[PDB]
RNA sequence: GGCUACGUAGCUCAGUUGGUAGAGCACAUCACUCAUAAUGAUGGGGUCACAGGUUCGAAUCCCGUCGUAGCCACCA
RNA sequence: GAAAGAAUUAAAUUAAUAUAAUGGUAUAACUGUGCGAUAAUUGUAACACAAACGAGUGAAACAAGUACGUAAGUAUGGCAUAAUGAACAAAUAACACUGAUUGUAAAGGUUAUUGAUAACGAAUAAAAGUUACGCUAGGGAAGGGUAAUAUAGCGAAAGAGUAGAUAUUGUAAGCUAUGUUUGCCACCUUCGACUCAACAUUUCCUCUUGGUUGUAAAAGCUAAGAAGGGUUUGACUGUUCGUCAAUUAAAAUGUUACGUGAGUUGGGUUAAAUACGAUGUGAAUCAGUAUGGUUCCUAUCUGCUGAAGGAAA
RNA sequence: AUAUAUUUUAGUAAUAGAUAAAAAUAUGUACAGUAAAAUUGUAAGGAAAACAAUAAUAACUUUCUC
RNA sequence: CAAUCUCUAAUUGGUAGUUUUGAUGGUCAUUAUCAGCAAAAGUAUCUGAAUAAGUCCAUAAAUAAAUAUAUAAAAUU
RNA sequence: AUAAUUGAGGUCCCGCAUGAAUGACGUAAUGAUACAACAACUGUCUCCCCUUUAAGCUAAGUGAAAUUGAAAUCGUAGUGA
RNA sequence: AAUAUUUAAAAUCAAAUAUAUAUAUAUUUGUUAAUAGAUAAUAUACGGAUCUUAAUAAUAAGAAUUAUUUAAUUCCUUGGAAUAUUAUAUUUUAAAAUAUAAAUACUGAAUAUCUAAAUAUUAUUAUUAUA
RNA sequence: UAGCCUUUAUAAAUAAUAAUUAUUAUAUAAUAUAUUAUAUAAAGAAUGGUACAGCAAUUAAUAUAUAUUAGGGAACUAGUUUUUUAAUAAUAUUAAAUCUCGAAAUAUUUAAUUAUAUAUAAUAAAGAGUCAGAUUAUGUGCGAUAAGGUAAAUAAUCUAAAGGGAAACAGCCCAGAUUAAGAUAUAAAGUUCCUAAUAAAUAAUAAGUGAAAUAAAUAUUAAAAU
């Protein structure tokens, strides 16, 4: 509903920053969550535009709507607000007024997602190469069996890395705030505070 | 057109004194805006919650168990002693004063009341 | 920072050289006219500008600052 | 087993903080309450932080006095970081320091206090415009870059096309090229006409060819090859352009310092004169209108057009 | 029971607790305590007036008791 | 009266000497807070600020609270 | 009006932003003023050709000028204040 | 063969290094190419020539592009050893045997060394005449 | 004025610059469950909150034949179910200049030790010049993730630096000219010729692709692996 129309209260401009090139290889928003079949970006991150994210929307639509059951999941959401000065005008002078609202989408991240009582998968991945046709980056078909893309030419599957009980690993290695609050814990120090 | 083009200086707000670091008395050895280091064991703290050495000695900052959750900055009166101190040994105190050998200087000394 | 002189009724204005709550004025009802209205008579509200003293007796004198613009000073 | 107390643990600083925002604050810096109303005191302040100077900030300690607290102790205003202004010249007090012959005085000094210089390190107590009649010293304290725009192309194809997205058409979004437009940057300080044109091809005509339920024929439409040859004369306007008239096989689009002013012109743009409308108190002014109106050059080198001499044949 | 005299009371006014997030003295010091939100309710009361309630007791001390 | 000399006041582009900030098409110039600022500190531009500041708060809730009531003392009665 | 007129004249009046001695309006005459039309004329032009004289050119005599860091001073592309 | 993905060393396998060690653990390395798309104005414009190899047939050429490498090739632990190569000499019948060598790729600065000269300073000397 | 530069000097002078040690854990050995020594591992005294990472709290975004709160319809005789509309909860998934609960490296930085002394700091007395900067790389603000743009941060070079390479070249890659000499090591860059110097190995390309200034989506044709 509010995916390309964020509703902060304070509207505000906003410096240009850079699209985060994950380098610690992060696979979040990276991954098959709501859907069967999905569109993922393959290039380089990239910056989406509103107009053009609703406009794959609408691409994707035109399949999805004639299906039973059938749904779309909008993943990210056009959270930074851009401004921009006319081409018109002299360069200084304060900053430009509101344009248009983007977001900036890492090389793995997934941007839609489909699924449909009588969806055949060909139709789904027609419908998403239709859908990459309008995005400014290059995209990827993306089902539940294909794994994780991290870099450009890199792959992972999650079920691989590890699982790690961190308050256990604290423990073993424990910081030294820790081991002051064990030690104001213990009795010669916890009698004698004096409060 | 109308610009935002106006800003205070830094304030500059970082640790003056550092961990092993020779001071004397009066030396500010933290800068801050509130208590991110509280005053520790022979040190002052002022109205800008600056912390300052209140003998000559070592800056040493720690914890200690006492004050769970709370950073200290405190002054070693020498190098040998670990500043979180024992709590229940005595306080190593500094006399700092010099008996005034000069005669006529302790006279004085005697006769002011 | 000091020094003035003015601020009655909803409107306009008296009154002022002390022993007063007064006047038309626009406003609502009767009156008169064929039927309007001009004209005739009903009444209307004032802490006599916030607020204290001297004469049994001051809205008027004296006397605190509200207020309105002045005026002086200081203006390096 | 029960009651009461002491409390501890967890959570919380999201409330509250005179006031912005940030950091801090429950051990509370927050809140309540007694006393008080004192430390919103007086002389010396080292040493640090910060820091060009001027200033700014934290502050141990020594001495005088005060308030609270049984005491320990705490208080030199506010949880902190804004809340501000130099000298000079005046003004008011206190000080007992100087007292221009001596004594008084005046006047100056010390100490404390006063009002502003916001263009806020403050030039004076006190200062706005105009010049196309202008002058001097200097500085540069279309080309180049870019390609948002513009022009062209490509991919994908919603949708028109009597039916069929792809004969022809091709929304919005996607990927490029160009340096032909309007911009941006600041390395770098004249439009049109005439004359002669050279080059490009993204081809307007002519030659070859593919597609065209939308090629029966004929006219077309669209696409590929193709730059050999060719590609206008008049009325209006300074105009390029544009409108129209009459033609043409066609009346293509650019590049060349938007080719070409040491080749011509000077209508536009342009200074001195003048008027009009508007603006201004005015002098005068204008992304205004109108009449008038100033540059010249024998060619040294390159280059090109012709013509000789010398030469190694 | 009633008269006079001399007095006394009635000026009727909130805090009764070291009060603790209604409002009020914004700097000192001493002592003490904890806010807010949300939720479940309750006369007018309703999304929005007020009041109530809403984390855990192992160990310790004292008291009574099987 | 008026004229002249000396003093004093009003007026003046009549006339003379000067001036017309730095940054911009009325707005910014001093101070504080965060970001920009890249885990010490510092850090700019006609950078972004729900930006904020030229302050605000004091002489006050007092007085009374132990020798007392007739008579007699004054070793506290 | 012209084959065709952003010019000229006539007329209309959302006069962006006319107006009465910063005069308003309509005429006769005048004007080397400015704009437009008709006639006549023409080398202005279609489209240039021929001729004449003075230069230009050559020989003799006299004899400048601006300019000039030094020059043994080609094309193209690239580079580069 | 057919259909549909992916173009990957994360997992997986293989290979190598390091810790106890015939194994385990940890680390490191290994996973496409071509063409089209393609494009303006003085003149082709990798700096230019030019570069993709070919038997017969050479005492002889065969990327001068891209990618991973080496300094003849293979094991052992920069070094040695073996292997063939190449060149040469000797002996024997243009070949065979023996032995010697080459294997340190090279170019390259006004860098460094060496080689000499100068000045300045530091520390030692020698000779000659604040010695 | 300070910053950076120069000259002359001063010491009860190393205070300077660089690194190490400093910590945590394990195993072994020796003393009294602790201490010391040895070895190994760990981005290893103190300070920090950027990258990265994350969705906690704040600010934002999505989904539920899930639950609750009410509303709009709807079927039988006000009660009830379903298809729901928003909010709240629950569960799952996401991001931000002014969010950081996790968190680097570089960094700031302390003592002693070692190494630099033909070397540094500090101080004293004196002279300056400079306050238009440029490019390259990295991380940003502005611009349009445009500019040989603009604004600052860090490093280097140019500025003021000749020499070799990058065709030519202020700022790139090497390297700092006291004067020569030219034998030896070389740097960056090169070794068919122009032009100083070359031979190999294994793959791939056939397009002159390319050969020192890499042009995109997409299309076609192959090639591997599943
Ligand atoms: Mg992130
Ligand atoms: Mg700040
Ligand atoms: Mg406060
Ligand atoms: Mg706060
Ligand atoms: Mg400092
Ligand atoms: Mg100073
Ligand atoms: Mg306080
Ligand atoms: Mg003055
Ligand atoms: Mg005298
Ligand atoms: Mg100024
Ligand atoms: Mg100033
Ligand atoms: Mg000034
Ligand atoms: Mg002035
Ligand atoms: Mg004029
Ligand atoms: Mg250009
Ligand atoms: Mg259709
Ligand atoms: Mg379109
Ligand atoms: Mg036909
Ligand atoms: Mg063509
Ligand atoms: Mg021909
Ligand atoms: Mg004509
Ligand atoms: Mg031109
Ligand atoms: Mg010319
Ligand atoms: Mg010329
Ligand atoms: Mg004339
Ligand atoms: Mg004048
Ligand atoms: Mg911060
Ligand atoms: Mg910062
Ligand atoms: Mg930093
Ligand atoms: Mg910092
Ligand atoms: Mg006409
Ligand atoms: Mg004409
Ligand atoms: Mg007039
Ligand atoms: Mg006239
Ligand atoms: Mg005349
Ligand atoms: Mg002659
Ligand atoms: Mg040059
Ligand atoms: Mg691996
Ligand atoms: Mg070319
Ligand atoms: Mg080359
Ligand atoms: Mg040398
Ligand atoms: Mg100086
Ligand atoms: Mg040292
Ligand atoms: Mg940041
Ligand atoms: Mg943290
Ligand atoms: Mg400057
Ligand atoms: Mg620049
Ligand atoms: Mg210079
Ligand atoms: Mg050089
Ligand atoms: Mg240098
Ligand atoms: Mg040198
Ligand atoms: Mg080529
Ligand atoms: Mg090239």
């Amino acid at each position: 509903k509010h995916e390309y129309a964020p509703r902060f209260k304070i509207v505000q401009k906003k410096q240009k920053g850079r699209v985060p090139v994950r380098t610690g290889g992060s696979i979040k928003g990276s991954t098959l969550q709501f859907g069967k079949y999905g569109l993922r970006l393959k290039s380089e991150g990239i910056r989406i535009s509103a107009q053009q994210l609703k406009e794959a929307d609408n691409a994707i639509m035109r399949y999805v709507r004639p299906l039973n059951n059938g749904h779309l999941w909008r993943r990210l959401c056009t959270n930074v607000a851009v401004c921009i000065k006319g081409n018109e005008t002299r360069m200084g002078k304060g900053k430009g007024g509101f344009d248009h609202w983007m977001v900036r989408v890492p090389t793995g991240k997934i941007l839609f997602e489909i699924n449909g009582d009588d969806l055949h998968e060909k139709v789904a991945r027609e419908a998403f190469r239709k859908a990459g046709t309008k995005l400014p980056g290059v995209y990827e078909f993306v089902s539940l069996d294909s794994l994780v893309r991290v870099g450009l030419h890199s792959f992972k599957n999650p079920k691989d890395d590890p699982v790690k009980n961190f308050y256990d690993e604290n423990a073993k290695k424990p910081s030294k705030k820790y081991l002051n609050i064990l030690k104001s814990q213990e009795p010669q120090y916890k009698l004698f505070r004096g409060r | 057109s109308r610009t935002s083009m106006k800003d205070s200086a830094g304030r500059r707000l970082g640790p003056k004194k550092y961990e092993g670091q020779d001071v004397s008395t009066g030396e500010i050895i933290m800068r801050q805006r509130g208590t991110k280091f509280y005053p520790g064991e022979n040190v002052g703290i002022g109205k800008d919650h600056s912390i300052f050495a209140l003998e000559p000695g070592v800056v040493r900052y720690y914890l200690d168990p006492f004050h769970p959750k709370r950073k200290f900055i405190g002054v070693a009166l020498r190098r040998d002693l670990k500043l979180p101190s024992p709590h229940f040994e005595p306080t190593v105190r500094r006399f700092g004063r010099f008996e005034l050998t000069n005669k006529r200087a302790a006279y004085k000394e005697e006769n002011s009341i």
